[PDB]
């Protein structure tokens, strides 16, 4: 058996998020991100009493924190991963194959513990930042508001 | 001359045309008007 | 930052009264308009008398 | 009459078994089957192990 292996682009997976890359990192926790303007006014009024200027532009959040994951490798096991050039020499090669297979399905554990990193990490989202149906379901109209 | 649809339905033997003022005007601020409310 | 902030609220602040010019004709299209049942018989009951 | 004669392969149920010849299998006492069946993983928030 080999772990199921055909790619990244088999189904329907992208948009959870939209993107930017962000490589260079080491610099931020809970930085900026903006926009410059804000939401439909006035012109059905009397000649109205007073409200107060079109023009702020509200502020806002971020996270950080962590996600682990781990792999093992005993103590008996990086030594007969040492040559010295001791090794050629008919008892190191054959089994040595029968290993090759062990350890490339979980070290390329640096590549089954990523990219499929966010089914437990955002539905996070899905439980936390927008809940359910009591709020908005059929809308257009009763809450341009407030008053 | 300028192509749309905003376009045809019938009544009758016509045609006419629904797709209606909810698509274009107004969100998010916070004050009011004449309309649906109350009426004894 | 003086370039970009009054290009979209006088695009978006002079087109008001582009928001201004379908609710003031219906509150009198409107304000002077009232109810049905009887307009239908607006065509039953009078033509001669 | 003349019987006919079935043969294993042609029936549907043949898809359900893979049959091998081995000449010799009066000389086993117990033959044996291996698997290497694996698992992957996912990670939890919060004090989870």
């Amino acid at each position: 058996n080999t772990l199921n292996f055909v790619r990244f682009l088999e189904l329907g997976l992208s948009v959870a998020c939209i993107c930017t890359k962000f490589p260079e990192l080491a610099y931020v926790r809970d930085g900026v991100i903006q926009f410059e303007v804000q939401q439909p006014m006035i012109a059905r009024d009397g000649p109205h009493p007073v409200d107060q200027p079109v023009h702020n532009y509200m502020v806002k959040r971020i996270h950080k924190r962590s996600l682990s994951a781990a792999f093992a490798i005993a103590s008996e096991a990086l030594s007969l991963l040492s040559n010295t050039y001791v090794d050629g020499t008919e008892i190191d090669s054959s089994l040595r194959i029968r290993a090759i297979q062990q350890m490339a399905r979980n070290l390329r554990t640096v590549l089954d513990s990523f990219e499929r990193g966010t089914a437990d990490q955002l539905l996070g989202v899905l439980l936390e930042k927008a809940p359910p149906l009591s709020l908005l379901s059929p809308i257009n109209k009763f809450q341009p508001e407030g008053h | 001359n300028a192509r749309v649809p905003a376009d045809l339905v019938i009544v009758g033997d016509k045609l006419v045309f629904l797709e209606a003022l909810e698509r274009r005007v107004y969100q998010a601020t916070r004050v009011a008007y004449p309309l649906i409310g109350n009426i004894d | 930052r003086a370039i970009q902030q009054m290009a979209r609220n006088l695009r978006t602040v002079s087109d008001s009264f582009e928001r201004g010019t379908a609710d003031q004709l219906l509150g009198v299209l409107l304000e002077k308009a009232p109810p049905l049942s009887l307009l239908s018989p607006i065509n039953k009951f009078q033509p001669e008398g």
